[PDB]
RNA sequence: GUAAUUUUUUUUUUUUUU
RNA sequence: AAAAAAAAAAAAAAUUACU
């Protein structure tokens, strides 16, 4: 009766009495809410103070729970906390506080007359409350904590944790919730106005504390600490006091480092592997040792005075590195909400988008050409830091220049517009004249260009655009402020297009700006991986302090200059509005004017940089129009990015070059920049290397950047990705399972899974406990997103009913509400979560009927259509190749309900629900909008592109749209049409489509089999022959590489079993991912390489065609073929399934490293796929079975179906 | 072929001074092209005013070596049509298109035309100070050719071989267009019109050309006077033309006047202009405020208070103007006190020219450490020298713009424009683009150019003027032009343009 | 557990003053 | 017929995530 009692939770198993009693458990939990508030607030729960237990690392500590006065007796609301200036034209100067201030949810009242400056202060107020606090993933906040509560509680088998009690002292106001969310009103209301203002947040960090709990990464008496810790932030602010001690409660792990003193780790190579281990020494140098006196001053009186005991236990108790790992990721999750960080967006404005200015001022360089308005059109440095960054960059000015003509300028300008963002807003008299529909449609960029297409070519476009405002726009981010960015309109961002695609060619002639995490494995990390297994090395991770805001207008003169200097140089006629012609021009030393012969790049570019105004604009509903202060670099923009790359790896370059010239050596060895992040690499002496890194801030500081130095001996950061002396240490709490930023729950079935999917994969490789982040995410499915609500017509009601109750609980709702239609919900089976085109989600052991059980598949395990294996899978394969049969046990796989979940499949609702929205867009409407963007590249190669498509499709090979390059214009239009939110008269559409396919497929349903089913069957057997584990096991053995890597564990032991990354494979997936443009992530998963693949493989000679419909050119052409050429030597099309690579980290993705584990009888290999395909059958076999792998050989049988159906 | 259409907009190349023949192959040609134009616009005009393949357009027209012609129908129905009325004209060659080299120009072609351009080698007939340059083959033979009458030259137009279909006139001879008609027989000749002025004064280092946005009988000038006679009236229509530093000074004088074309202000101007006038006109807009830099000693200050008057009574509102030495001046009484005073009143009275200011005290006594007392000592310095020593002043900048304390300069600008008292318009003028993080919260920065060599009104002064250009070198290297470049005469086209209420 | 909310117009009745 | 206040019915415009 209770989660806790179940027979699931002493055996982990699904028998059909154990998955039907936890399936009606977990469905009670998610349907009604007196269950809910039952299932949390029961009187049963004995509430404990004093708790005892182990560490993260096996000590004892004692705790006891504390909950803040401030919290339970809130103050009242004072209106001092959010101060205006006299003018009250905006928030006061210096503030203390940004976010929401703790007090009593129902001090807060709005006695004033409306349209008045108190009264909409108050009005947004109480916004701040209601409205910026809900901020959930997949369901109702209640719903979530339900969720973790059931998966700790079904753990660890008991109620008797610390975590209910804070549960239970906290919410439990009443006999009903405290406060719940109505999706109708899209706010939180209080049912308890007594309560604190800030408690809505707290039942996330609950959530997210009893997520690390899960993770192996708390214990449960680390939990009170930090619970107790976050109840302290809480008394003031909860947000602002949780920013301000962010840092200090982490940088304390480089001291505890320090006194291990010795620390055998493992050694890499430069090609990827490990090679070796060695025992060094983790003491810092005294220039570092000199850094750990303030900072411990900072944490005596900053800090938390429980949580400064707990960093001075970590600190005087680690004795190696993996105590120092465990100790820092825990105090991560401690000073690590979890949430995302929200507020006003005019409370936050100052402190995120206000300019700045730091030691020094930047002063310009020397006009050399001018313009008739003299308007610098070349420009050099006399001397200063432009003079320093000009010396390296100017020597890549003529390589640039000569990239940039061989482009075609106006079609890069329309593949840069793939984006249906906004821009502005179009008016009345400009909407009357295009009409209805496609004004619909106008907040995307390409179709803003296609209705504005007429005066591409006008001058007159660039000057309209110096009228209108910026339009700011913020984002939210876990652990960080709220940074408003800069929306620009199709004009302004194309002034900066031209200073993009010069600076973007310097990519391709250094090895100093870091491509990002684009491979998302450890081939991200692997530069750091071997020069922190180095020796007299100096790693230098410097973080210029908001980069953003220092840019001032005479620092942005330096990329300038650069600039300037490659548009002189090229030949570039007919770029936008402009076009090449001899212009007036004033010179230096010359008195009177001259002429000289000005390309369209250096028009543009000259325009561009002379008219600059950063300042944005946000129009708030308590004081009307709000504008920043000027300097701050925009941050949307084409070069945002580009430009402090190159402005960063020009003044440190260049201070190489300085420091040459004046007779100094470097002892510099690589350096890697992206945006704002720096990472230096010093290798050499060490008073070379120090000497070399103060030169490297101080040049940072002679132009305008504060920054602080953390430099180390033995640990290094990029890109949220810290490794210690060739170890991964994972940031866990970066990923939030329990909120998200987006006021859109995209997914609404089935997507939503997806999303749970991609965020537990990103888990794996920073947690210490994959098992208990499998418990986690099953509860999340089974209660969180179990019910499917959408509105049925009255007249169709009873029979959607009828007709769908005979294989899926159905809920209904009230009879009459006076409209056309009710809602009705949908409760899926939990079967449903292990299906394919369905959950796809790890399983547990099922029970087969002869009472034996499957695999419990791990965290490896491939989705996609290996998921249908689990079908024959419980109905014993084993049994079912000794008896030459090829059937499904259909009465077994109906107890379970796993022909219900296979039916809610066959459905496709979400596909179905797109083909009404579809319906609605006039391609009468697209085709003429797309005519109108053809006029502007290229003249044509869309219509080529187009037919070699069709020309490809009259055979048997047909390509996906989103794929041919000549459907580019149209896809986007769609989606610009299909962005609008489904219509009432569209949901009865829906509903009487809907209602057609259930009375069609309920009539008879079995499950359905193909016959490429066949190649599902195939077992394996256990020999007493243990194979050998590779050298590089001994080496990971100390110091383990990942937190889930650590020895004797299931991620350790694949290591020493399949081994690392493929390092051939690898740099074929960066070459095709740098072919494509807006592309973030490539994946041999991807439609143009599956699809390209395919016709590699069936027809090579109309693989050209191909090539023409995507518009692949001959570099892409090679690039392509490359990779066609080494997938074929283990890739197969007919076994589909899928990786992720942030789920193999570490691990290899080649399945030929597991033929080595298998014997495989000669006679089966009858055909020239059966090499690769029995590769994959036990490649994905020992990822998925690998918890209980002891290291035995394997030996594959195979059913004499799966043999017939390879022959032929 | 022309950009525009002479044919149509026949006033608007009287404006350049050009005057069509009268009613030849030339004939046929102009005939010719303005058929083509209203084809084109016509053809714009059916897909939301675009052409459909500006390629073979601009290849039939411009090259006149396609033909279409019916033997799709649907989608070359249009080209087919051009095709047969360019066969029509049985010319040698194609017309080329034909564009101006001015900016006003430029504002006025059709969209159409634009769209050409892409897939065109045009013709670009260059302009000297806004004219198009009469010896150009096209302008030569469209249109009449005109004849320069001066003093030197005042004749019948008989002395010459003149008809008056073939040749204009441009009166330059200081005499009315009505004696000259009358009392010397040019009573059947077309007269140009030229609203300007055009000056060439003596300059330091040579002649100096400035073009006037005033009539020669509205600006009281003539040959021989004084650059400080009537000087309100150069600084606010007047442009000078020549590479700065011009060398214009309080000792020229005029050598030569003429009739001009009339200047045209800049479109990026009345852009950001009018982006200024919106705050000022809206509701949704609590303060307003135009940043204007500009160099030490360019004649701001006597500018920018006219300026302040005619915008506020055209918009009926109370307009603030803070000088750029405002907080210099509040700075240097204030520096102690611990609770100054920031009201809009206060410090309006300290912003007179007697009152010292904070960063003028801090030169003087950095320069004197270094032994510099004079004019001559300084011009004397190398280059490296001076920049040694400004870099020495920017460490005195810097500490007033680091930090947002109470005498700070980002709070007194914080706490002038967001008082009770103070206007809701304001208008401040700065220095240095470093200001832009600490003067108001704004969307609208320009950036001013007079008549004014800065380093000559800065040598040729009193009351200090080594510190003066000192600080005008120190604070040039701190001030790019990266905003929008406005002149005195555009900022006041802006509030003409406007329309109040 | 739904389909509402801002401001603006028109006609429809209610009550108050001339 | 001059106005104010509320009730019903219909129309108008209207929340927004840059690179
Ligand atoms: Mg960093
Ligand atoms: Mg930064
Ligand atoms: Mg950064």
């Amino acid at each position: 009766t209770e989660l806790y009692n179940t027979i699931f939770s002493e055996t982990r198993k699904f028998t059909r009495e154990s998955f039907k009693e936890i399936e009606h458990l977990t469905a009670k939990l998610a349907n009604d809410r007196v269950a809910r508030h039952d299932f949390l607030f029961n009187n049963s729960i004995a509430l404990i103070s004093d708790y005892s237990g182990e560490d993260s690392n096996g000590n004892q500590l004692q705790a006891t729970v504390t909950i803040p006065n401030e919290i339970t007796n809130p103050k009242e609301y004072d209106p001092s906390d959010y101060p205006l200036a006299e003018d009250e034209s905006f928030f006061k100067q210096g503030h203390k506080y940004d976010y929401l201030v703790t007090f009593r949810a129902g001090s807060l009242t709005n006695t004033y007359e409306p349209k008045t400056k108190m009264y909409k202060l108050h009005a947004a107020l109480d916004k701040l409350m209601h409205v910026k606090q809900r901020k959930s993933r997949f369901a109702d906040l209640w719903r979530e904590l339900c969720a973790v509560i059931a998966s700790l509680d079904v753990w660890y088998q008991t109620t008797n944790y610390p975590l209910r009690t804070y549960v239970k002292l906290l919410f439990h106001k009443g006999d009903e919730f405290p406060f719940y969310e109505s999706p109708s009103q899209d706010k939180i209301i209080f049912n308890d106005k007594s309560v604190a203002s800030i408690l809505p947040t707290f039942v996330y960090t609950c959530c997210q504390v009893g997520t690390a709990i899960m993770s192996g990464i708390l214990t449960h008496v680390e939990s009170i600490v930090a619970m107790n810790h976050f109840l302290h932030c809480a008394k003031d602010s909860y947000i602002d006091e949780k920013l301000k001690i962010k840092g200090i409660g982490r940088s304390w792990y480089q001291e505890a480092l320090h006194n291990v003193g010795r620390a055998t780790v493992p050694v890499w190579s430069q090609f990827n592997e490990v090679i070796g281990h060695r025992t060094k020494t983790t003491s810092e140098p005294h220039f570092v040792s000199s850094t750990f006196i303030s900072l411990r001053a900072k944490r005596a009186e900053l800090l938390y005075p429980e949580f400064n005991e707990y960093i001075n236990r970590a600190l005087r108790l680690s004795k190696t590195q993996n105590d120092v790992a465990n100790y820092y990721a825990a105090c991560r999750a401690m000073t690590n909400d979890g949430t995302f960080l929200a507020t006003l967006t005019e409370l936050s404005l100052d402190a995120a988008v206000f300019p700045r200015i730091e030691q020094r001022l930047v002063t310009r360089p020397a006009v050399l050409m001018s313009n008739t308005r003299h308007e610098s059109l070349k420009q050099k440095y006399a001397n200063g830091v432009g003079s320093i960054a000009q010396s390296y960059l100017s020597s890549f000015t003529d390589e640039i220049a000569k990239r940039v003509n061989g482009i075609h300028h106006d079609e890069a300008w329309l593949n840069f517009l793939t984006t249906s963002s906004p821009g502005r807003k179009l008016t009345e008299i400009e909407k009357l004249e295009v009409g209805g529909d496609v004004a619909a449609w106008s907040n995307s960029r390409i179709v803003m260009q296609a209705v504005f297409a007429r005066e591409y070519r006008t001058p007159e476009r660039i000057f309209k655009s110096l009228k209108a405002p910026i339009k700011l726009v913020e984002r939210q981010q876990s652990d960080r402020r709220q940074r408003a960015i800069s929306g620009l309109d199709n004009d302004r961002l194309f002034l900066s297009f031209m200073p993009y695609t010069i600076g973007k060619q310097i990519y391709d002639l250094n090895d100093n700006a870091a491509q990002g995490k684009q491979a998302g494995n450890a081939f991200d990390i692997g530069e750091m991986l071997y020069w922190t297994s180095q020796r007299n090395v100096l790693l230098s991770s410097i973080d210029v302090a908001g980069m953003d805001a220092s840019v001032t207008t005479n620092t942005k003169d330096i990329y300038n200059t650069f600039v300037l200097d490659v548009a002189s140089k090229c030949t570039v006629p007919r770029f936008g509005p402009y076009y090449a012609k001899n212009m007036e021009v004033f010179e230096v030393g010359k008195r009177q004017s001259q002429v000289k012969y000005v390309n369209a790049a250096w028009q543009a570019c000259a325009l561009e940089a002379a008219n600059s105004q950063t300042s944005t604009s946000y129009e708030s509903e308590i004081f009307g129009q709000v504008k920043n202060a000027e300097g701050t670099y925009p941050s949307g923009r084409a070069d945002t990015s580009t430009h402090h790359t190159v402005l960063l790896q020009g003044l440190v370059r260049g201070n190489e070059l300085k420091r040459a010239s004046d007779g100094k050596n470097s002892c510099l060895t690589t350096i890697k920049i992206l945006g704002d992040d720096i990472m230096e690499i010093f290798q050499g002496n060490e008073n070379d290397t120090h000497d070399h890194a103060v030169s490297n801030a101080s040049i940072l500081n002679e132009s305008g950047f504060a920054t602080t130095a953390e430099l180390s001996q033995n640990s290094i950061v990029l890109l949220q990705q810290l490794v210690v002396n060739g170890t991964f240490w994972g940031f866990a709490d970066r990923i939030s399972l329990w909120t998200r930023e987006d006021t859109k729950d995209i997914g609404r079935l089935n997507l939503a899974m997806m999303e749970l999917n991609a965020l537990i994969d990103d888990l794996l490789f920073r947690v210490r406990r994959p098992e208990g982040l499998k418990m986690l995410g099953f509860f999340c499915g089974a209660i969180c997103l179990r019910r499917f609500t959408l509105s049925v017509d009255n007249k169709l009601y009873d029979s959607t009913y009828n007709n769908l109750s005979k294989y899926m609980t159905l809920v209904k709702y009230d009879k009459n509400p006076d409209f056309d239609s009710t809602l009705m919900s949908l409760i899926l089976p939990l079967a449903w979560l292990f299906m394919p085109r369905g959950g796809e989600y790890p399983a547990y052991p099922f029970e087969r009927r002869d009472g034996t059980f499957t695999e419990d598949e791990s965290m490896f395990t491939a989705r996609g259509a290996y998921k249908r294996r689990l079908l024959y899978d419980v109905s014993n394969i084993r049994e079912m190749i000794q008896q030459n049969s090829m059937v499904l046990d259909d009465d077994l796989l109906h107890e379970y309900g796993f022909t219900g979940a296979l039916l809610l499949i066959d459905l496709n609702i979400l596909d179905l629900i797109d083909e009404v929205k579809k319906e609605d867009i006039s391609p009468v409407k697209v085709n003429e909008l797309a005519t109108s963007l053809e006029q502007l590249g290229k003249l044509g190669e869309r219509e080529k592109s187009r037919r070699a498509a069709s020309d490809l499709k009259i055979r048997g090979h047909a390509l996906s749209n989103d794929i041919v390059y000549g459907y580019g214009l149209q896809e986007k239009i769609q989606k610009s049409a299909m962005a609008t939110k489904e219509t009432t008269v569209q949901s009865k559409r829906v509903s009487s489509r809907l209602h057609e396919v259930i009375v069609a497929k309920t009539r008879d349903y079995k499950i359905p089999t193909m016959p490429a089913d066949a190649l599902h069957l195939y077992e394996f057997e256990v020999e007493d022959v243990t194979v050998d584990l590779l050298p590089h096991a001994k080496h990971t053995s100390y110091s383990n590489l990942a937190y889930n890597m650590s020895f004797g564990s299931d991620g350790w032991f694949a290591f020493a079993l399949l081994g690392g990354l493929d390092r051939s494979a690898n740099l074929l997936r960066l070459d095709v991912a740098s072919i494509r443009g807006n592309y973030h992530k490539f994946s041999y998963d991807d439609p143009v390489f599956k699809q390209g693949y395919k016709i590699y493989k069936s027809d090579a000679t109309l693989l050209n065609d191909f090539f023409v419909a995507i518009s692949a050119g001959p570099k892409e052409q090679g690039i392509l073929l490359r990779a066609f050429a080494y997938y074929s030597l283990y890739g197969n099309v007919e076994y589909h399934y899928v990786l992720s690579p942030r789920q193999l980290f570490f691990l290899s993705d080649n399945p030929v490293s597991a033929e080595r584990l298998v014997r495989i009888p000669p006679s089966y290999y009858v055909s020239t796929q059966c090499r690769a395909l029995y590769n994959i059958f036990s490649y994905l076999h020992i990822l998925r079975s690998i918890t209980s792998n002891q290291g035995k050989r394997l030996g594959m049988v195979l059913h004499p179906g799966l043999i017939a159906y390879v022959r032929g | 072929m022309f950009a525009i259409d002479p044919l149509k907009h026949s006033k608007l190349y009287e404006e350049y001074g050009l005057y069509l023949r009268p009613h030849a192959p030339t004939i046929r040609s102009i005939k010719y092209a303005s058929l083509i134009h209203s084809m084109l616009a016509k053809h714009a005009a059916r897909h939301n005013g675009t052409l459909i393949n500006p390629r073979m357009y601009a290849d039939m027209i411009t090259l006149g070596n396609t033909k279409v012609t019916v033997t799709d129908i649907v989608t070359y129905k249009a080209l087919t049509e051009m095709s047969t009325l360019i066969e029509s004209f049985r010319l040698p060659s194609g017309l080329a298109l034909i564009i101006f080299d001015d900016e006003k120009y430029q504002s006025l072609i059709p969209n159409y035309i634009n769209q050409l351009i892409a897939y065109t080698q045009p013709h670009i007939i260059p302009t000297w100070q806004g004219i198009a340059d009469f010896s150009d083959t096209y302008l030569r033979s469209y249109f009449k050719r005109p004849f320069e009458l001066t003093a030197s030259n005042l004749a019948a137009p008989q002395k010459y071989n003149l008809s008056p279909m073939t040749r204009s006139i441009f009166n330059n001879t200081g005499r009315e267009d009505a004696v000259i008609r009358k009392l010397y027989g040019y009573g059947e000749y077309v007269f140009i019109r030229y609203e300007g002025c055009l000056i060439t004064w003596t300059g330091i280092y040579g002649e100096v050309t400035m073009m006037v946005n005033l009539s020669k009988r509205d600006l009281g000038l003539d040959v021989g006077d004084d650059y400080l006679k009537e000087y309100k009236k150069l600084l606010f229509y007047g442009v000078i033309t020549d590479a700065i530093p011009s060398g214009i000074s309080a000792r020229s004088t005029i050598m030569k006047i003429s009739p001009h074309k009339m200047m045209n202000p800049s479109g990026g101007a009345l852009a950001v202009l009018s982006k200024f006038l919106e705050a000022v006109v809206s509701t949704n807009v609590i303060n307003a405020t135009l940043v204007v830099y500009a160099e030490k000693g360019a004649g701001k200050t006597s500018f920018l208070s006219t300026y302040a008057e005619q915008l506020s009574l055209a918009s009926g509102q109370v307009v603030g103007h803070l000088s750029s030495d405002a907080y210099g001046r509040w700075l240097a009484k204030n520096k102690d006190v611990e609770e100054p005073s920031f009201a809009y009143d206060y410090v309006l009275s300290l912003d007179t020219d007697d009152n010292e200011s904070y960063y003028e005290q801090k030169a003087s006594e950095l320069l004197i450490s270094h032994g510099i007392s004079e004019v001559a000592q300084y011009e004397l310095l190398s280059v490296r020298k001076k920049i040694k020593m400004m870099d020495e002043m920017n460490e005195v900048l810097i500490a007033q713009l680091e930090n947002a304390d109470t005498h700070s300069e980002r709070n007194f600008y914080y706490m002038v424009s967001t008082g009770k008292t103070t206007p809701r318009t304001l208008i401040v003028e700065g220095h240095f683009n470093a200001q832009d993080a600490t003067i108001a919260r704004t969307d609208t920065t320009v950036l001013l150019r007079t008549i004014n060599d800065t380093t000559q009104a800065m040598r040729d002064r009193q009351r200090g003027g080594v510190v003066q250009l000192f600080l005008r070198d120190t604070y040039y290297r701190l001030l790019p032009a990266l905003h929008t470049t406005v002149y005195p005469f555009e900022m006041l086209e802006s509030i003409r343009r406007w329309k109040w209420v």
